């Protein structure tokens, strides 16, 4: 899924 | 490929479905797009894309949908892909981040999403137990299409006879024959904005056996000023903190057929 990724920092 | 990334790579992928009647009347068409962001450099983590000033981001016919981590309101007012939380950052792990989707749909007789129009004509033949087929195609693309594949769902015994000075691409050749899939004829080039005919003779019991015909094309470009088929493009990439500070990047704009058929 290209549409699940988390914002980091 | 799994193409190379030198930091920030932006990909604009569009896919086109299109159904025509045999005579050429468009019955339907659907275009799905996405813009993805791959980053492999922690120094570029705090970037913001900005889309071409020529796109109407409020046009409801594109059904624009920003990923949830992205800030929908700066996108809508500014044409700027940015994070929902100003203090965070894109993953710098070279994963494909989906940041924006679109979907456009045309009704019958509407050719605005069609990159390649098609017509077919069939008449019974003298030289084979079957039909003389002509497939007329017109491109409206700025670039060329290479290795476009028409495919007719019959697996004849007698070889397909490609009428050779009546066809536009003279190295037009059968490249696959399968009991399941049918017969596939390759065409080497369809150049930008030009008309063409593929004409051939094929054994078949009756016209209906020759349908649905199917076509398959695909196109790419790593140019940084390239607009997608619908107009999508990246004006620049920029630092989250300082919108004046430009950042380095390549962009790939692509277009594939999916279900593209005459019926």
């Amino acid at each position: 899924d290209d549409w699940n990724w988390e914002m980091e920092d | 490929d799994v193409p190379e990334n030198n930091g920030i790579l932006i990909s604009i992928k569009e896919v086109i479905n299109a159904e025509f009647s045999r005579d050429g009347t468009i019955h339907s068409s659907e275009l799905k797009g996405v813009l993805e962001l791959r980053i492999n450099d922690h120094d570029l983590s705090h970037s913001n894309l900005k889309l071409a000033d020529s796109i109407d981001v409020r046009d409801k016919s594109f059904q624009f949908k920003t990923h949830p981590n992205i800030d929908k309101q700066s996108f809508l007012s500014t044409k700027l892909i940015s994070l929902r939380d100003k203090s965070k950052a894109f993953p710098a792990n070279d994963q494909s981040l989906g940041v924006l989707r679109w979907r456009k749909v045309a009704p019958a007789e509407d050719d605005s999403l069609i990159p390649l129009t098609l017509t077919t004509a069939v008449s019974p033949s003298e030289s084979q137990q079957g039909f003389d087929v002509i497939i007329e195609y017109e491109s409206v693309l700025e670039t060329e299409l290479a290795d476009v594949i028409f495919t007719i769902p019959v697996f004849p015994q007698e070889p397909v006879d490609i009428n050779t000075e009546s066809s536009t691409c003279s190295d037009a050749e059968v490249v696959n024959m399968d009991q399941e899939m049918g017969t596939s004829i390759k065409i080497s080039k369809i150049a930008a904005n030009d008309a063409g005919a593929l004409a051939f003779t094929i054994e078949a019991p009756y016209e209906d056996a020759l349908y649905p015909m199917t076509v398959s094309f695909q196109e790419s470009t790593r140019d940084k000023l390239a607009k997608s088929f619908t107009g999508m493009a990246i004006q620049s990439v920029v630092m989250a903190n300082d919108h004046d500070q430009e950042l380095p990047y390549d962009v790939i704009t692509s277009l594939k057929s999916d279900e593209y058929l005459v019926q």
